[PDB]
């Protein structure tokens, strides 16, 4: 589900197969290091700093769900455990750096819950700026003073 | 001499050219060309506006189609697949 | 005597045809603005 | 309830006694290998790629009821177990070949859940293209790139 964006042979960010689309932050330079994915036609969206396309039928089995269901508690992400509460995802400051955009925040059943775009440092913890699903539609939560990773 | 009949419709319109002239018609033609350009510019703007409408709905999932069709055409033809 | 710069008549008829052109341009201009207005509403909604 | 369509002495697909009609995919060449069934008058329907007729009174006790009820999980079919999830039936690629159209996908209580028409190969698994019942009415789900079996 996770694929890496390379630029001049160097990993800049990541791309993710969530739902039935293929995501990757718009700000990330490079092209997805995967033939099938690279040749796709992406639709940019500067508001969300998102850039989605549709998953080829032969990889659709490789997507990661998603879900609007996110009860206060702890979620999972590559660097550890994210914490959700008060309508805000946070992490121990330092555990997320530039070049982590695109990385999904899974729950314990594997459903992708949000996609990190950047984070605002508010001391001990950093409030993440994420792309999250509402009732059915996509949304973007950006804490005051976010630093786009 | 040369009879500058009125019409009609147009026809007799070009007849006036002979009456008072060299010119007249060429300027009118230029004006017509300008009008065509305005019409063409409007259409180009309209198509760009139609894209502006189709935007958002470009990312992406269940939700038109629907739009579609209501759709100007393009809506729909993405909607596909 | 007379010879002067128009326009003049052939008037009426002339206006009949002229009136047909440019109206649609105004329409698409207004529609464009309205679309922008709605777009701003969405921007505000977000 | 299941009867086989034969063409030049060769099984092409199947025919099924569902509800009070006798079904068989329209695309299947041949004639039902059963006297009573073969002499019937079928009504073709190219939209549904279906071709139904009515079950003779003496076989009506042999029909199978169907169902719109299909919760994510595993279903049964002649070659093994089909898997349903995300609104898509799939199987291990290779386990379904041309000449399997018409074969029903039963659940564990015997209710026919869908009827296979063909499948699209998307790697490890193939998404089946099936005829399935909605709230009450028939429907057809055809994954992108299906190969009509």
């Amino acid at each position: 589900c996770i694929f890496e964006v390379k630029h001049e042979g160097k990993v800049m960010g990541y791309a993710c197969l969530v739902g039935d689309k293929v995501m990757k932050p718009a700000h990330v330079k490079g092209t997805i290091d995967n033939a099938d994915l690279a040749k796709l036609a992406f639709k940019r969206s500067s508001k969300y700093d998102l850039e989605c396309a549709q998953i080829p039928v032969h990889m659709k089995s490789d997507a990661s769900k998603f879900t609007h269901e996110k009860p206060e508690g702890y979620y999972n992400w590559h660097h550890g455990a994210v914490q959700y509460s008060g309508g805000r995802f946070t992490i121990p400051t330092g555990a997320g750096k530039p070049g982590d955009s695109g990385r999904p925040i899974f729950d314990n059943k594997g459903r992708v819950v949000a996609i990190v775009l950047g984070g605002a440092n508010e001391g001990a913890r950093t409030a993440l700026s994420v792309v999250t699903w509402n009732k059915d539609i996509v949304t973007k939560i950006t804490p005051e003073g976010a630093e786009e990773w | 001499s040369t009879n500058g009949t009125a019409h009609g419709h147009p026809h007799e319109i070009i007849l006036y050219y002979y009456e008072l002239y060299p010119t007249m018609t060429v300027v009118i033609v230029s004006v017509a060309s300008f009008v065509l350009l305005s019409m063409v510019g409007t259409a180009v703007g309209m198509c760009v506006c139609a894209r502006r409408r189709c935007i958002t709905p470009y990312e992406l999932t269940p939700g038109a189609t629907v739009p579609f069709l209501l759709s100007l055409l393009c809506c729909v033809r993405t909607t596909k697949a | 005597h007379t010879t002067l710069g128009v326009q003049d008549i052939s008037t009426t008829a002339m206006s009949w045809v002229q009136k047909i052109t440019g109206g649609v341009g105004l329409i698409v201009a207004v529609a464009a603005l309205i679309l922008i207005v709605v777009l701003c509403v969405s921007f505000s909604r977000h």
